[PDB]
């Protein structure tokens, strides 16, 4: 009864300035993917070339897949953090999240920064075209 | 289905053939199709509006014909060939 | 092809 | 007429070779009946995409597949196959003008409609069986524009992507900034709703 | 590896011993057909199959708009500078990232791997 | 066991009306293929490669006790769902469900066997194609592979067995009256609720 | 390292690159050039060859990659097969001096003839532990 009657004096909402951040942390995140997206491709080109080596206990495969799986992540929770940090202290996203009403901080570099990696029983995006995920790219393209 | 399966389903099935004595043999050719049509107590036919069946709890269906050549072998080197129109 | 058939021509068969 | 048109040319029936001229060449499938072999399948697939787009002798309907590293050539045409139209792309430009835009804007008073934007080989119905064998542009504006290169050969260009969606997920506004979940439930809500 | 068929009915010719010579036959059953088997290697199986891809692959891919297209590697054999690059993508030609390459020039099918 | 791999594994094949999987080289000469070559020749299209020949010796070597198309017929009819009593109807049965059942879309009649034979040939080169891995197995929720049954084929089907019930229906009742030794009408012979 | 590869399940088949089944009628004599000069080296001393060695001949070679991943030598495949088969196959191996691992086998000479060896292929490809 007390916090419900105070909140009529404080009032709390979420609204789209919650969701978002200055240009500044738009251009980190931008340059976090553009690396992240130059990195596989060399990892690819790594591949390609036989010069990746696989794991012990993993095929090339699985060495590759491990290989870009992390750095998407890395990029992921980087681009989670600089967002994360961009948050003003009246960002509406952050109180919800710091009073563990509701979200998470997933779920605000998810709104903010870089949905993420879609995964299918645990692993990317599978071919169901010949060689291909889409009709819209290349066969034989493991790209992010 | 309609147009063209309705046709083919009746002209490749098998044509009849039957025996005791005279051979009779049965054979479908041709199909016919009106639009919808409601017979009434009397059995007067009337353009079955959609609305109506809606109403009424009737079936929105049209009726079916066929022509049927039917003929007859009576074993003495002569065949009756009768063709019954619209059955 | 199937033919359609124009009311008129539907003989009152069907109430005898 | 596909039978009789391949009879035509050069398709080499089962019945008339030896095995010997089969290794060598490439099969041809007519709604999964193997019927002959063709030893030059690439100036054929041209020609059957020719009639079909020029709704010859080939309908719309009717899906050719050809499997290059099998070397096999797959027509379709019975039913139960489902399919989209896709703009025709040739040397990275679409087939689609201005001038089908002016005819279209006219689309009363001109007796011009999509029938003749299928007949004038513009826009063709592609199966997903023969999606495999396509490289489809997402939008003409970028995809296919000159720049460091991904792809320079386009065989079809989307008309819209915002059409994959359905009929109850397509009344969703902004639903590439929602989370999937909430989309499914959208489009059943939809069917729920008063009006 | 060598597969030899009967002259009389076509049918499979079976390995057999002559150990009154101790020669190897390769004889048809049901037929008392035989020849002089001189291929001495009766059985063979791969099992490390590090079998080439150029073989199995088909020149006509180059005519596939579907697959990536280069000019990093110039064919050897005319010296066409695009080329089409795919990978194996199969079982027996085991789990590796290589590239095997096609020359895009028509009447030049050479395979290549880097 | 010991001698079961020693030949090697090999290919057999299912048919419908028949209780018992058949090998594969036991079907070809069933349809009129007893030399090795010409049923090879319809497998396998490159002789050059021995991976393909060395998959098909088993199938051969199970097979080979078999060497007429008449036996291979009577090894079919034994099997059958209803197995002739007799040689003569086991191998009519054989005869006709292989005419008639196995790969109807191929064809119906007699001539048609070498389509058949072809046919069969290609479905078992695609199985060594996937036994070799040199190609992919088909997905069964890929798309391309589902066709979708509206209205007009679900109409057709039920219009088909409802169209074999009105026949055989009016069957009975003209043979009712034949075997009467009279004349039927027409009209009274037809149950039409049976459609409609 | 080591106790993983003593633990872990070790077949044939794992460390086999290929084999053949020729046959080789004179065992002093080889079919391959290569096989010769150690056959010979095994055959100035006669082991189970004075009487006639069935005259068929199984040479498999051994991957070199995998016989030193997992600590394997020539000899004690050699007694592996000896022990799971006795005498009944007569067992050489070439001296460990380059890859070609090459291992032959023939019945014994107190002895189907032929297919019996594939048989025996198929067996020790799978079952047999190294
Ligand atoms: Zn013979
Ligand atoms: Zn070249």
């Amino acid at each position: 009864t007390v916090i419900n009657n105070w909140l009529l004096i404080e009032g709390h909402t979420i609204g789209i300035g919650d969701s978002i951040a200055d240009s500044k942390t738009y251009q980190d995140i931008q340059n976090t993917i553009k690396k992240a997206k130059q990195d596989v491709i060399e990892v690819i080109e790594k591949a390609h070339n036989n010069e990746l080596e696989p794991t012990p206990g993993n095929t090339l495969r699985q060495t590759f897949e491990n290989q870009v799986n992390r750095i998407l992540n890395d990029a992921r929770d980087k681009t989670g953090s600089s967002a994360q940090k961009s948050l003003s202290e009246y960002n509406n996203f952050k109180s919800m999240v710091v009073s563990g009403a509701k979200g998470s901080k997933i779920n605000i570099s998810q709104v903010i920064a870089v949905v993420g990696q879609q995964n299918v029983e645990g692993k990317r995006i599978p071919f169901g075209f010949k060689h291909r995920t889409l009709p819209h790219f290349i066969k034989d393209d493991y790209g992010p | 289905f309609i147009q063209m399966s309705v046709q083919r389903i009746v002209e490749d099935a098998p044509p009849i053939d039957l025996q005791a004595p005279p051979r009779y043999l049965l054979k479908f050719e041709q199909i016919y199709l009106s639009k919808p049509t409601h017979w009434e107590r009397d059995g007067a036919p009337s353009p079955m509006m959609p609305n109506e069946a809606r109403l009424r709890n009737l079936t929105y269906s049209a009726p079916l014909y066929v022509d049927i050549t039917k003929t007859v072998i009576k074993e003495g080197e002569e065949q009756l060939q009768t063709q019954h129109q619209k059955t | 092809g199937v033919k359609l058939l124009d009311i008129s021509e539907l003989d009152m068969v069907g109430a005898g | 007429p596909i039978l009789e048109f391949l009879e035509e040319w050069s398709m080499e029936n089962l019945e008339e070779i030896s095995p010997a001229a089969i290794a060598d060449a490439t099969k041809i499938f007519v709604n999964g009946c193997w019927v002959g072999i063709h030893k030059d399948p690439e100036q054929l697939m041209n020609t059957l995409r020719k009639l079909r787009r020029q709704m010859d002798i080939i309908v719309s309907e009717v899906s050719m597949i050809r499997d290059i590293r099998e070397r096999e050539i797959r027509i379709y045409t019975d039913a139960g196959r489902i399919c989209r139209p896709l703009l025709i792309v040739e040397k990275q430009k679409l087939l689609l003008k201005k001038r089908h835009i002016d005819q279209l804007k006219e689309r009363e008073y001109n007796n011009y409609s999509w029938q003749d934007l299928v007949a004038s080989g513009v826009v063709e119905y592609i199966d997903t069986l023969e999606e495999e064998t396509v490289m489809l542009a997402m939008t003409p504006d970028d995809l296919q524009e000159k720049e460091v290169a991904y792809c320079s050969t386009y065989t079809h260009c989307e008309i819209h992507p915002s059409m994959i969606l359905g009929v109850c997920a397509s009344i969703i506004p902004f639903p590439d900034h929602n989370q999937s979940p909430r989309n499914t439930y959208q489009s059943a809500m939809g069917k729920q709703a008063m009006g | 590896v060598g597969i030899r068929f009967c002259q009389e009915c076509n049918n499979m010719l079976y390995p057999k011993e002559d150990k009154e010579n101790r020669i190897l036959l390769y004889a048809c059953r049901n037929c008392d057909y035989q020849q002089e088997a001189d291929n001495s290697c009766i059985y063979v199986n791969k099992i490390t199959h590090e079998v080439d891809e150029l073989t199995q692959i088909i020149a006509d891919v180059s005519q596939d708009p579907t697959l990536p297209r280069t000019e990093d590697h110039p064919c050897q054999k005319c010296g066409h500078k695009e080329a089409v690059f795919f990978q194996s993508h199969s079982a027996r030609a085991e789990d590796a990232m290589r590239l095997y390459y096609v020359c895009t020039a028509p009447h030049c099918g050479h395979r290549w791997t880097e | 066991g010991a001698k079961k791999s020693a030949i090697g594994q090999r290919i057999v094949a299912t048919l419908p009306y028949i209780k018992q999987e058949v090998p594969i080289i036991i079907v070809f000469r069933a349809l009129g293929f007893v030399s090795d070559r010409d049923i090879l020749e319809h497998i396998i299209y490159d002789f050059e490669d021995p991976e393909m020949m060395e998959m098909v010796k088993p199938s051969l070597d199970e097979a080979f006790v078999i060497q007429e198309q008449n036996v291979a017929l009577n090894f079919i009819g034994s099997r059958g769902a209803k197995p002739g009593v007799t040689k003569e109807k086991r191998i009519k049965y054989a005869k006709e469900v292989l005419q008639k059942e196995m790969l109807p879309h191929v064809g119906v009649s007699d001539f048609c066997e070498t389509k058949k034979a072809y046919f069969l040939g290609y479905m078992v080169h695609r199985l060594l194609l996937a036994a070799l891995g040199r190609r992919e197995l088909d997905d069964r929720d890929h798309y391309g592979n589902k066709r979708l049954d509206l209205a007009g084929p679900l109409l057709a089907f039920l219009f088909r067995g409802m169209f074999k019930n009105l026949l055989k229906e009016v069957r009975i009742y003209a043979q009712k009256f034949i075997d009467r030794g009279k004349d039927f009408n027409l009209e009274l012979a037809i149950k039409t609720r049976i459609i409609s | 390292k080591d106790i993983l590869c003593r633990l872990e399940h070790t077949t044939l088949r794992k460390v086999t690159a290929n084999t053949a089944i020729y046959y080789d009628p004179n065992p002093q004599s080889t079919v391959v050039a290569e096989d010769q000069e150690w056959v010979n080296v095994y055959y100035e001393m006669p082991d189970f060859d004075v009487a006639r060695i069935s005259p068929w001949l199984l040479r498999v070679e051994l991957d070199r990659k995998h016989m030193t991943d997992r600590k394997l030598t020539m000899e004690q495949i050699a007694e592996k097969i000896n022990a799971g088969f006795g005498d009944d196959l007569n067992c050489i191996f070439n001296d460990d001096n380059a890859e070609k691992l090459v291992l032959r086998i023939r019945i014994m000479n107190s002895d189907d003839d032929d297919v019996f060896l594939r048989c025996i292929e198929s067996n020790m490809l799978t079952d047999m532990t190294l």
